[PDB]
Parts: structure tokens; C-alpha cells; sequence
């Protein structure tokens, strides 16, 4: 296979200025016919991909000249000139030279803006599902950015491992934040074999992590 | 002009077999290589099947060679997916895609600068058909709330919320007061569990001095399991 290393992974963009997105092939891209096999798509969210650049450095039929594709060999650029806010989306290259078809691992576009720290909220498990056999504790990180965020479960000072997940909002047209909610899960037996659970929250709009937290029962 | 339309996806047990189909309108379908391109949940871009104009040569990705075949209808101008012994990992939304420019048969003669078929990019994709393999059953969600409290406050404002956990398959709808209240409102893309049954939370910020003056309820529609549910969120 020919893999597709594409950076960076993400990139925050200010509306008006210059972007690029850069992608490495682990063998060349050349064809015998002359022509380099590398291609640029864009995928907003709730979309299908759509062609962007073909060929390296050809432009799809209507694609504003603001993106400029560029690169031989193993190594290919895509420039955005000057960057709308409506670029904002994940960005992927594919080879064609060989099968199987192969694309980056994408770039997601964003917009930046001021740091803006999270708001942390916590949320015991209800009455309700404790008496169903399972409890499930929320911490809720509103309101933030950049995107970047650690969120971290403490249960009695132990740290949690395998027994999370989160999901974030796409970033917010408005105010260019994203919130993220993470729920603990563990079953009821377990949840009252402890006493305190507690969010630990690392981000760069805070000055040092926050911990939220509450006492089973209280 | 040129659309490609797929239809067929669902929800399907592991080792079971889907078959999907790819309408094409407005250009010489016979003379496009073809491709199929899947996208799993929060994932990238995966190719799975070529297959030249004339129908003479396919190609697969080593994940799905032997379990998938494509196939193309010259007269109806239709692409086809069957897939077979579906795993898992196959869980995606699967799009038709068309080479950006037509590509006929090799010539073996009166020249010499390709013996084979020839793929080049794809410029067109379909808005895609989802395909969830699961050994899960349908079940309607059971929905908790998220009680404001001191550890949801600060400064007037609470948060609050629902969890709307166990259920399966996707999608379920929230909305808050009916669809009233939009202002504040987060409702988070779902998570699939370990358990193969699906999971999210909604939230909302409020004045903290309205809990008591004001009813919060969560909407939780569930279609599949013909569940509705409208889950009134106090302090607790």
C-alpha cells in the first residue's frame, strides 16, 4: 500500500489569512503517463466530499483560484491564498497511482478565536438509573476553545481508565466555541463502593486544571 | 447535472448480507470507471471497490476482498455493493463515486503504453447510504436527567440536561420545551458503548433563579422503538 501522511492533523485558521495543509506519500506519485496522481477533497459537516484539486496542481471546475495545489514526487501542499470562514470543514488527500486507493488521515479546518476557558459542570447519576443497576456520572465542558481539552476521572482519588467516553459539538457558528460532555459509567455496586467523584479538567484558558467534584450521597 | 444517488444501507447482523445500489444521472455511465469509498462513524475516508467502464476488471481493498463484489448494469446505468459476511468494522456510510474522466479498455495493440485498465481520481460523490452491522436488538432508550444543583451553578447561571442512554440503532431526536428553547442548548453527537447500545446527553444553561418558576422538559423521540418520551428535569 502506498500510505498518506497528512499535516497537521488539525489546523485553527483566522478568516483573511493564509493556510496550508501539506501531505506526504510513502512512494512517489509519478505516473508513466506523466502525470503525479494526488488529489485534494473537502468534507463539511453533514457532507459528501467534493473535489477541490486534481492531479497535484489543477483545479476542479468551479474551485476559486484561492486554493493552489502544488508538489511532485512525495511531497504535495494545498495553500489557501486568503481563508473565508466557510472553509471550515476536514480536508483529505488521496493517491491513485496504485490500489488500493489511499487518503490522509484528514485535517480539520477550524476558525480561531480567543482563548475562551470551559465552564465545568458535574452531574451525579439520577435515583432513577441507580435503581435500574448502573450509574452514569456527566461532566460537562461548556463553552470553550481552542478545541484542545483533557478531561480526566478521579473516583476516590483513583484514576479512571476504560470506563469513559466523550463527544464534542461541532464548533459553534456564533461564538467559534465547542462544548464536550464526558460520562463515566460504572455499575451500581461499584458506584457505592466509593465516596467522591471528581472531573479533573486541562485546557489552555484555565491557569491551572480544574477539579469539580461531588460526595456520593450528598 | 451529474448525480449519483445510493440507496440500499440499513441495519444488518454480523455475517449477514446487504446489497447496495448507486443510480447515476447525466453522463455516458459506460465509459467511467466507477468507485466505491466508505466512512465510518468519526472517521476518514476508506476505499473499498473499483470497477472499470465495461465491467471487465474489479478491484478491492484487502478488508473486504472476498466478502464484497461489485458489479455494474451498462443497460440501467447502475453501480452495485453486495456485501457479504458483514463484520463489525464495516459499520459506515458508503458513497458512489466517479472517476473524474472516462477510461476505456486496454489496447494490447497498435501500441504500447498500458496492457491494463486504467483509474484515476474520483470527481463526483453520492450523498451516501449508512450500512451499522450489529449483533444488537432495537431498544428504546431509557432517559435520565441531569439535575441542576450547586455543582451545575455558578454566578445565576445552572446547567442541567437528559441522559439519553441504551438504545439502539441511531437516531434519536432531543429538544427542549417542545423545540422552544434553542438558546443554550448542546445536544451531543452519540457515543456507541461497549455494549453496542448507543448513548447521548443534551444539555442546556439556565438562570439558576428559574428552577422554581419555569418547567424544563427534555423530548426524546426514538423512532425505531416507537418511543417517545417527555422527561420533565428539576432540582433534586
Amino acid at each position: 500500500d502506498i500510505v498518506m501522511t497528512q499535516t497537521p492533523l488539525s489546523l485553527s485558521v483566522t478568516p483573511g489569512q493564509p493556510a496550508s495543509i501539506s501531505c506526504k506519500s510513502s512512494e512517489s506519485l509519478r505516473q508513466s503517463n506523466g502525470k503525479t496522481s494526488l488529489y485534494w477533497y473537502r468534507q463539511k459537516p453533514g457532507q459528501s466530499p467534493q473535489l477541490l484539486v486534481f492531479e497535484v496542481s489543477n483545479r476542479f471546475s468551479g474551485v476559486s483560484d484561492r486554493f493552489v495545489g502544488s508538489g511532485s514526487g512525495t511531497d504535495f501542499t494545498l495553500r489557501i491564498s486568503r481563508v473565508e470562514a466557510e472553509d471550515v470543514g476536514f480536508y483529505y488527500c488521496m493517491q491513485s497511482k496504485d490500489f488500493p486507493l489511499t487518503f490522509g488521515g484528514g485535517t480539520k479546518v477550524d476558525l480561531k478565536r480567543t482563548v475562551a476557558a470551559p465552564s465545568v459542570f458535574i452531574f451525579p447519576p439520577s435515583d432513577e438509573q441507580l435503581k435500574s443497576g448502573t450509574a452514569s456520572v456527566v461532566c460537562l465542558l461548556n463553552n470553550f476553545y481552542p478545541r484542545e481539552a483533557k478531561v480526566q476521572w478521579k473516583v476516590d482519588n483513583a484514576l479512571q481508565s476504560g470506563n469513559s467516553q466523550e463527544s464534542v459539538t461541532e464548533q459553534d457558528s456564533k461564538d467559534s466555541t465547542y462544548s464536550l460532555s464526558s460520562t463515566l459509567t460504572l455499575s451500581k455496586a461499584d458506584y457505592e463502593k466509593h465516596k467522591v467523584y471528581a472531573c479533573e479538567v486541562t485546557h489552555q484558558g484555565l491557569s491551572s486544571p480544574v477539579t469539580k467534584s461531588f460526595n456520593r450521597g450528598e | 447535472r451529474v448525480q449519483l444517488v445510493e440507496s440500499g444501507g440499513g441495519v444488518v447482523q454480523p455475517g449477514k448480507s446487504v446489497r447496495l445500489s448507486c443510480v447515476v444521472s447525466d453522463f455516458p455511465f459506460s465509459k467511467y470507471p466507477m468507485y466505491w469509498v466508505r466512512q465510518a462513524p468519526g472517521k476518514g475516508l476508506e476505499w473499498v471497490a473499483a470497477i472499470s467502464g465495461d465491467a471487465w476488471h474489479v478491484v478491492y481493498s484487502n478488508s473486504v476482498q472476498g466478502r464484497f463484489l461489485v458489479s455494474r448494469d451498462n443497460v440501467k446505468n447502475t453501480l452495485y455493493l453486495e456485501m457479504n459476511s458483514l463484520k463489525i468494522e464495516d459499520t459506515a456510510v458508503y458513497r458512489c463515486a466517479r472517476m473524474f474522466q472516462e477510461s476505456g479498455p486496454p489496447r494490447l495493440d497498435r501500441w504500447s503504453g498500458r496492457n491494463y485498465y486504467y483509474y484515476s481520481g474520483m470527481d463526483v460523490w453520492g450523498q451516501g447510504t449508512t450500512v451499522t452491522v450489529s449483533s444488537a436488538s432495537t431498544k428504546g432508550p431509557s432517559v435520565f436527567p441531569l439535575a441542576p444543583s450547586s455543582k451545575s451553578t455558578s454566578g445565576g447561571t445552572a446547567a442541567l440536561g437528559c441522559l439519553v442512554k441504551d438504545y439502539f440503532p441511531e437516531p434519536v431526536t432531543v429538544s427542549w420545551n417542545s423545540g422552544a428553547l434553542t438558546s443554550g442548548v448542546h445536544t451531543f453527537p452519540a457515543v456507541l458503548q461497549s455494549s453496542g447500545l448507543y448513548s447521548l446527553s443534551s444539555v442546556v444553561t439556565v438562570p439558576s433563579s428559574s428552577l422554581g418558576t419555569q418547567t424544563y422538559i427534555c423530548n426524546v423521540n426514538h423512532k425505531p422503538s416507537n418511543t417517545k418520551v417527555d422527561k420533565r428535569v428539576e432540582p433534586k
